[PDB]
RNA sequence: UUUGUCUGGUUAAUUCCGAUAACGAACGAGACUCUGGCAUGCUAACUAGUUACGCGACCGGUCGGCGUAACUUCUUAGAGGGACAAGUGGCGUUCAGCCACCCGAGAUUGAGCAAUAACAGGUCUGUGAUGCCCUUAGAUGUCCGGGGCUGCACGCGCGCUACACUGACUGGCUCAGCGUGUGCCUACCCUACGCCGGCAGGCGCGGGUAACCCGUUGAACCCCAUUCGUGAUGGGGAUCGGGGAUUGCAAUUAUUCCCCAUGAACGAGGAAUUCCCAGUAAGUGCGGGUCAUAAGCUUGCGUUGAUUAAGUCCCUGCCCUUUGUACA
């Protein structure tokens, strides 16, 4: 009975769509007690996506360089972020990320071309893999450049960021960018 | 918590607005001669709880405030605290406020400029003082 | 009776294992008193994963030096694991030390097996291993 | 169960004993703590006026923790970072008039002795007025 | 990149083309007979060796080379 | 006294001053290089030459 | 000249107090362990007083 | 209790000489406790390499190990004497304190 | 940002009849609709704690994390 | 003069396979030395530790608290062992190899070394390495003294510090590691502990030529509570005044430090561009250098530790093959 922070159960979220069934490490054998793991993952081809995925949304946290290397205080926000999804929304907090990462990865995007300088872009698909880490990409943008200035503070900023993904806003800059980026890859064709 | 009759929203002590909303060591550092270490130990001299906004207090603690602050060496402000510890021409040790640092600097600068010494004269010529390059730096 | 570390880095920690009713305790203070409380479970995931019977013979003490903190913490559950399996291979029959060890590597293997990494050397040219200094051209 | 300094959690601990010294009014208080400055790096007076009663009692748990240390051992624990402008940052030690007022008032109850070998140590009583109080934080849960 | 020098690959051919009778296909064998049968300095030479004579012996089995 | 370090190192421009020295002077004798030998009775020290005619 | 002028500034203390043991200069010694000589004849003498690369 | 103190920079001559007295005092049958190896100090100096400060900034990196080792031995003190003349070997050099 | 210093008049209805009201009780939940200080959140949202209308979730030094006791 | 040295596949590599008028080789690459990762197997030890004891102190537990007998797990460091694309599945002219996965500490750890041969590259300011020219006593030798390299209508580059709420300020808590330490020339040192000050410091007894003393190197960031509440604000601490101490023959053109005061742009920076692939970038401190005083630089050490790629010749350089010459 693996629970994540002791309190989350692992065993009831819902991944509804296929392409991201291998891609959202979340079920059983990653059931983790901790968002930390101090791993080697990143040290081969597709070993990253078998992390575990909210190792994942932690380590991403990490990213501007007032703020690079510390894992604990992310950590801290994380946790206190999951517990303002249980008393806002009440519903399991697994089921918020992987509604966000599942809704908020853009499924068609645009490369450029044109020969280095003059714009004309060319519209094709995108691999699971990068929909998921582009998902969380946006979803860390956002959050940190909404709670850059404001009043508000950061953990009801990325757990509202998350359930704004997760029912599909469009306040929500990871579904306002992921419309937009595959809008303009409509736009190229 | 909610706002007393006797809530000021201003204060204009000493020739300067002291806004009513702010915690009151930190509303009284705009008396140049007073920043936050001489402030700190001026509300303990003065025995005054630091908890209290600008307007809560009542006008005899605050007095006791600005008469125990323009002489503190009565209630033991000790005397390494002190702005001007030896004067050029009292000698006298001294905390210098709001009007009157400033009439003793503009003083000590002209009496640079008069007995031609060299720190007078880089003041006035547009220079750094204190031995600074200016060859790239302080371009305005 | 066994001792045997683990190590994560220069943090360096060895448990002192022998025949006892049940105890664990890093450096004189026990397992629910150590610093990092957001790293709580790390420590504890012997005791959530093995559950407190598996513990049930041995007085556990833990000595630690060296390193930072969360490395520190590495090195205590690894060293807290290696106990029990060492005191398991010696005193208790080697199928119960079968099933601890599935039980505790397919979890994470890190509870078992070391870590090799370690800092790599400042070269010159440059404030670290591999990055260098700015370059202008012109 | 026998509860020493040891077992228990740290955070309330010392302000247990900050607590006694406070209330037993044999703890002598110089007169210069409430304008002091606490190192050359730190900007500002304590917000709480009792320092001097929380500083002297995390002084005599880290005599119980390690004895044989003085006052210039007491200002290598109690350091911390400068900064320093537009310089890098440094760190920078503590200071040795609060470390040795401190010891020399903890010895004034007859709490704290000398070491053997110059520096300082518990006495029973001290180690029995420590433990008294980590019994007492003890049943406070 | 893993690829076998000259001398890896040479001395691991003329080891084989006398001492044929000693050799097999096991590695850890051929690592221990390397010794007698020749004076090699130090060992990341001699296991580099031991490892093309053991991919020679499995190769050379089944057809000529 | 002195140290490991200073001794070893203070030794070390012994034998450079050493060596300097007698290739400055005995360019004729076939000097390529000095043996040092120390034990308390008599330190000794032994000139590597070719030719010991011109040595002498 | 006059022995009571004449280099009676202080050879304490100084940049000019120290020099090269080999080669009479004082720019970029190396000072450590008894050495005092400049980084070149370091260089030149290196392997015979046995400082290794390595 | 006479401890000979060994001191050199290369391992080999000095792990020749510590074999052949431990084995001089073994086929006497003193009490010998063993060689006790004290920790190797480097000394390094890090040069630059280029004499007037022109090229592309490259440093040079000069080391120097100095291996320390010790045997100790309860005998009487005039035997010991005795041990120390097979020892003259270059590189090493031996320290005698009582 | 104009914010109060102290409580107004018409303050304290709002502090004590809308909030218990509210999913989530924050010190950044009471200030964006409000115009007060984080000062007066704190203290506040802490003193209601011994009125016994709210339960204490969360504490931390950033983040203190109240809500509705149902 | 050419082939050998190549159409192709493969490689980090003229590394190899293969084709084949070439066959066998040498230098460079690789091998090699040093470091990192493993050992309950050996050797082991008052300048290193574990633990069973014996006693003291405190309400079985705690004790770096005081001293003894067995061991080498933790410390030190030698002698050998070990990882080889070796085992398996697939791809592959069934050949080089490449990819995947178990068992495993480890399935590209990092640096030194560095060929043919050349540039009018830098250095005559490292040289009692120097060739010639120069000056050589109203010196361009050589000393003593004030001054200078520090100057500023102004550019360009290396860097540091920040533009804040993941923050700032105040208290508590707990952890490293490379190493330095009393000197031919020659005054120049690491500092325990006690007393006096709010600091730099003053004063004295001690220890140390080093695994012994500083030193369990009680390091910073990180962690846990207080306050602050988006304001050019409690961020920014630039510039600027009086005072105290240290060094030194001497601090003015403030060397350094501390006390108090003062609160400038700056709210995340446009065309161009720099650096980087796992303990990596980055955040954060601690040693070495220079040093009578000493680091916004450099050289190392550790600590907290990720996103992203597992490829291409579009750009920028470079090498190679074919090709053109009136260029050598
Ligand atoms: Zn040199």
């Amino acid at each position: 009975d693996i629970k994540l922070f002791g309190k989350w159960s692992t065993d009831d979220v819902q991944i509804n769509d296929i392409s991201l069934q291998d891609y959202i490490a979340v079920k059983e054998k990653y059931a983790k007690y901790l968002p930390h793991s101090a791993g080697r993952y990143a040290a081969k081809r597709f070993r990253k996506a078998q992390c575990p995925i909210v190792e994942r949304l932690t380590n991403s946290m990490m990213m501007h360089g007032r703020n690079n290397g510390k894992k604990l205080m992310t950590v801290r926000i994380v946790k206190h972020a999951f517990e303002i999804i249980h008393l806002l929304t009440g519903e399991n907090p697994l089921q918020v990320l992987v509604n966000a990462i599942i809704n908020s990865g853009p499924r068609e995007d645009s490369t450029r071309i044109g020969r280095a300088g003059t714009v004309r872009r060319q519209a094709v698909d995108v691999s699971p893999l990068r929909r998921v880490n582009q998902a969380i990409w946006l979803l860390c943008t956002g959050a940190r450049e909404a709670a850059f200035r404001n009043i508000k503070t950061i953990a009801e900023c990325l757990a509202d960021e998350l359930i704004n993904a997760a029912k599909g806003s469009s306040n929500s800059y990871a579904i306002k960018k992921k419309d937009e980026l595959e809008r303009v890859a409509k736009s190229n064709r | 918590l909610v706002i007393p009759e006797k809530f000021q929203h201003i204060l204009r002590v000493l020739n300067t607005n002291i806004d009513g909303r702010r915690k009151i060591a930190f509303a009284i550092t705009a008396i140049k001669g007073v920043g936050r270490r001489y402030a700190h130990v001026v509300l303990r001299k003065a025995d005054i709880d630091l908890t209290k906004r600008a307007g809560e207090l009542t006008e005899d603690e605050v007095e006791r405030v600005i008469t125990i602050m323009q002489n503190p060496r009565q209630y033991k402000i000790p005397d390494w605290f002190l702005n001007r510890q030896k004067d050029v021409k009292d000698g006298k040790y001294s905390q210098v406020l709001a009007n009157g640092l400033d009439n003793k600097l503009r003083e000590d600068l002209e009496r640079l400029k008069k007995i031609r010494a060299h720190r007078g004269l880089r003041h006035f010529w547009g220079l750094r003082v204190r031995g600074q390059h200016t060859k790239t730096t302080g371009r305005r | 009776s066994v001792q045997v570390f683990g190590r994560k880095k220069t943090a360096t920690a060895v448990a002192h294992c022998k025949r006892g009713n049940g105890l664990i305790k890093v450096n004189g203070r026990p397992l629910e008193m150590i610093e990092p409380r957001t790293l709580q479970y790390k420590l504890l995931e012997p005791v959530l994963l093995l559950g407190k019977e598996r513990f049930a013979g041995v007085d556990i003490r833990v000595r630690v030096k060296g390193g930072g903190h969360v490395a520190q913490i590495y090195a205590i559950r690894q060293s807290i694991s290696k106990a029990l399996v060492a005191y398991y291979q010696k005193y208790v029959d080697e199928a119960s030390k079968k099933e601890i060890k599935d039980i505790l590597i397919q979890y994470d293997r890190t509870l078992l097996v070391a870590d090799p990494r370690r800092c790599e050397s400042k070269k010159f040219g440059g404030p670290g291993a591999r990055a260098r200094y700015q370059k202008s051209y012109r | 169960p026998g509860v020493t300094v040891k077992d228990v959690n740290q955070q309330e601990f010392v302000r247990a004993l900050a607590a006694f010294l406070k209330k037993s009014g044999k703890l002598k208080v110089p007169e210069w703590v409430d304008t002091v400055k606490l190192a050359k790096h730190k900007e500002l007076a304590p917000y709480d006026e009792n320092w001097f009663y929380t500083r002297a009692a995390s002084t005599a748990r880290h005599l119980y923790l390690r004895g044989g240390a003085g006052v210039g051992s007491m200002t290598k624990i109690y350091g911390g970072r400068q900064r320093n402008g537009v310089m890098p940052s440094h760190f920078s030690r503590g200071s040795k008039s609060v470390a040795r007022r401190v010891l020399q008032a903890l010895e004034g109850l007859k709490m704290v002795e000398k070491d053997q070998d110059g520096g300082r140590k518990l006495t029973p009583q001290g180690q029995r007025d420590l433990d008294r109080i980590a019994g007492q934080v003890a049943a406070a849960n | 990149g893993r690829v076998r020098t000259k001398t890896v690959k040479k001395a691991a051919r003329v080891i084989i083309e006398k001492y044929y009778t000693r050799l097999g296909n096991d590695f850890h064998t051929n690592k221990r007979v390397c010794e007698e049968i020749a004076i090699i300095p130090s060992k990341k030479l001699r296991n580099k060796i031991a490892g093309y004579v053991t991919h020679l012996m499995k190769r050379i089995q089944r057809g000529p080379v | 006294q002195i140290s490991k370090k200073r001794k070893f190192v203070a030794d070390g421009i012994f034998k450079a001053e050493l060596n300097e020295f007698l290739t400055r002077e005995l360019a004729e004798d076939g000097y390529s290089g000095v043996e040092v030998r120390v034990t308390p009775t008599r330190t000794e020290i032994i000139i590597l030459a070719t030719r010991t005619q011109n040595v002498l | 000249g006059h022995q009571q002028l004449y280099w009676s500034h202080p050879r304490k203390f100084g940049q000019g107090s120290r020099s090269c043991r080999v080669c009479s200069n004082r720019h970029g010694l190396i000072r450590k362990y008894g050495l005092n000589m400049c980084r070149q004849c370091f260089r030149q003498y290196a392997k015979d007083i046995g400082f290794i690369k390595l | 209790r006479i401890r000979i103190t060994l001191t050199s920079r290369n391992v080999k001559s000095l792990e020749k000489v510590c074999a052949d007295l431990i084995r001089g005092a073994k086929e006497k049958n003193l009490k010998v406790k063993g060689p006790v190896r004290m920790p190797t100090k480097t000394l390094r100096i890090t040069t630059r390499k280029t004499p007037c400060g022109e090229g592309s900034k490259t440093w040079d990196r000069f080391q120097m190990r100095i291996h320390k080792r010790l045997i100790d031995l309860h005998s009487p003190s005039e035997i010991v004497k005795q041990i120390t003349s097979i020892s003259i070997e270059p590189g090493v050099e031996v320290e005698v304190t009582i | 940002l104009n914010n109060l210093v102290l409580f107004d008049k018409a303050t304290y209805d709002k502090l004590c009849k809308e909030v218990p009201n509210y999913k989530l009780i924050t010190p950044a939940v009471v200030s964006e609709r409000l115009k007060i200080r984080g000062s007066l959140a704190r203290a506040a949202l802490q003193e209601l704690l011994s009125k016994g209308l709210i339960k204490l979730v969360s504490k931390h030094r950033a983040q203190v994390i109240y809500t509705r006791n149902t």
